[PDB]
DNA sequence: TGACTCGACATCGCGCGCTAC
DNA sequence: GTAGCGCGCGATGTCGAGTCA
């Protein structure tokens, strides 16, 4: 065994979303000195006016393509010509910004050495010039597209350390497969067919209509050692910034949401919180044409072809790991059948997530704040299980304060809902010191057990304040 | 919740020219503001336009 | 305190992805 | 496209730690 503790685990999380973090917001200034005037202006200069024309079509009412085509072969043009401006194109030192171990991590860590600063200056010198590795070349490239007014994005593909990796090894079996897929490449937006055009002008020197797949998607175990797909970040003109992994991940919800922060609800929210906190700029009409590209490319990935991938599948599960808790809803059926690759003829038994109802008995659902109505049940395991839809809120009842209690002279509380409509819930260790120093009419609230556990008050609300008041006090007991 | 201004510039200087040598940075940093890594959990966007505000010029 | 979970590593047989027509 | 072919890739099981009730 290869394997680390779970306080190891939780660092490794941390630290991804940290240099995530990190890695988006560089991408971020990085496309601030993109937009450079004084840069700018020296890049148009490097295309001519037949290709100028070509990147800023007419509109062809009959014939939208020929509008597309145009720009396809401007496109082209630019991606030529930027292979002549660009003289010097170095190796990345060390790894560049390809996905590290977490040894190599700890390791750099360790070993502090002398960094030469960059800044914004020094980028600027090296995109004009044309010496730079090819992350500097393909930025400098949108640089060049935007100083000729087309809406060009820039495509940063994160790589931040890997938080499913839980190996205490972490050791691999090549320079030449690492940089085969880009990190960074460029989208640009087409008017007449609605769509975004990839374009890596770099690497592997192609013009890309995405529809289901896509030439930048790495493929096979080796390459992706050093680049696991997960966050394609895009950056535009006016400073939006957009999640695009969906145009380049071929199984969006099987393969690649394992290995992204996103898969539980913690995550999502989070990474939704720094995503925000890029994009700086108000919804246009473009960002609703992405969003159905997105939909329907989410609603066309469908069942995947393994079993592996069936685990944890946000829409989808085989009729083998539907739990002893679950049932099938009445006048639902499979979904779908997954021919298992490897063994002869066997194939199981798809469901949809939707189609299965999660049952729970009669205290947890309490537990939930719940009540049932008379209903019937659903399984028994031996105690009486119920669906969500035999259920109903349940309602506490509600002067002077006394709150009708539990047999215990408590208040049980797993929710919200639980306290009644006139009271307030005040958790505090000392809470029952507090409401008994000065009398009034409290309750004890048992949140959870441990096996009860009373960890605050349940009071009218008027009394609220004086508690808070005598808790601020309590060494004065 | 809170840093100096002399890591925060450096920190935005690596970030902005040099982020494949984030690594020992992050590491110091983390191990001398523990409580960082609690408000990264909560309030990431915080942090976030604490970068992108060291552009009070 | 017990069912149920999560990732690594082992084992293993398929048929997948090469040339070389 | 086809046959000849070696082994890479995914299915199955266990092992330890952890999580929920």
């Amino acid at each position: 065994r290869n394997c680390s503790s779970n306080e190891e685990r939780k660092r490794r999380k941390y630290f991804h979303m940290l240099y995530l973090v990190c890695l988006m917001v560089h991408g971020f200034i990085r496309n601030e000195w993109i937009n450079s005037k004084r840069l700018s202006r020296k890049l148009s200069n490097l295309v001519p006016e037949k290709v100028f024309e070509l990147l800023h079509p007419q509109k062809d009412e009959e014939l939208p393509l020929r509008s597309t085509r145009k720009l396809l072969d401007g496109l082209k043009k630019c991606m030529e010509l930027w292979q002549k401006h660009w003289k010097i194109t170095k190796k990345y030192d060390n790894e560049g910004l390809y996905m590290r171990t977490w040894k190599e991590i700890e390791m750099s860590a360790n070993n502090k050495r002398k960094f030469k600063t960059l800044k914004r200056s020094d980028f600027l010198r090296a995109v004009s010039k044309g010496h730079g590795d090819p992350d500097i070349s393909v930025q400098g490239f949108v640089a060049m597209l935007r100083a000729c007014n087309v809406n060009a994005r820039l495509i940063m593909s994160c790589q931040p350390p890997d938080f499913t990796n839980m190996k205490i090894d972490t050791s691999l079996n090549a320079y030449k497969d690492m940089v085969k897929y880009p990190i960074f490449w460029c989208e640009v937006w087409d008017k007449f067919s609605k769509k975004w055009i990839t374009v890596d002008p770099v690497n592997l020197k192609t013009i890309e209509q995405v529809r289901l797949h896509s030439k930048l998607a790495p493929k096979g175990v080796a390459c992706c050692e050093r680049n696991m797909l997960r966050y394609v970040i895009a950056y535009d003109r006016k400073y939006g910034c957009r999640d695009v992994t969906r145009r380049y991940a071929q199984w969006m919800n099987s393969k690649v949401r394992k290995r992204r922060i996103t898969k539980d609800d913690f995550g999502e929210k989070w990474f939704r919180k720094v995503i925000t906190a890029l994009h700086h700029r108000k919804r246009t009409k473009i960002d609703d044409y992405e969003d159905q590209y997105f939909f329907r490319r989410d609603e066309s990935e469908g069942i995947p072809d393994s079993v592996q991938d069936l685990k944890n599948h946000p829409y989808y599960v085989l009729e083998q790991d539907i739990k002893q808790t679950q049932i099938v809803k009445p006048g639902c059926k499979e979904c779908g059948y997954l021919k298992v690759h490897g063994k002869v003829g066997k194939v199981l038994k798809v469901y949809a997530k939707r189609d299965i109802a999660d049952l729970k008995s009669a205290r947890q659902w309490y537990m939930n704040g719940r009540i049932l109505k008379g209903s019937r049940c659903k399984k028994v395991i031996a105690e009486r299980l119920y669906s969500f839809e035999d259920t109903e809120l349940y309602i506490p009842p509600l002067a002077s304060g006394e709150i009708t209690k539990n047999t215990f002279g408590n208040i049980e509380v797993f929710a919200p809902t639980m306290i009644p409509g006139n009271c307030c819930l005040v958790e505090n260790p000392v809470a029952i010191k507090a409401a008994r120093f000065l009398g009034v009419e409290f309750a004890p609230a048992v949140t959870s057990f441990k096996k009860p556990v009373l960890s605050g008050i349940v009071v009218a609300k008027w009394l609220r304040e004086a508690i808070e008041t005598a808790i601020d006090g309590i060494e004065f007991i | 919740a809170g840093l100096t201004v002399e890591d925060l510039l450096s920190l935005r200087q690596v970030v902005s020219g040099n982020p494949e040598a984030l690594a020992p940075l992050l590491e110091n940093i983390s191990a001398r503001y523990p409580q960082l890594r609690e408000h990264i959990m909560a309030n990431p966007e915080v942090f976030v336009s604490m970068l992108l505000e060291a552009v009070g010029d």
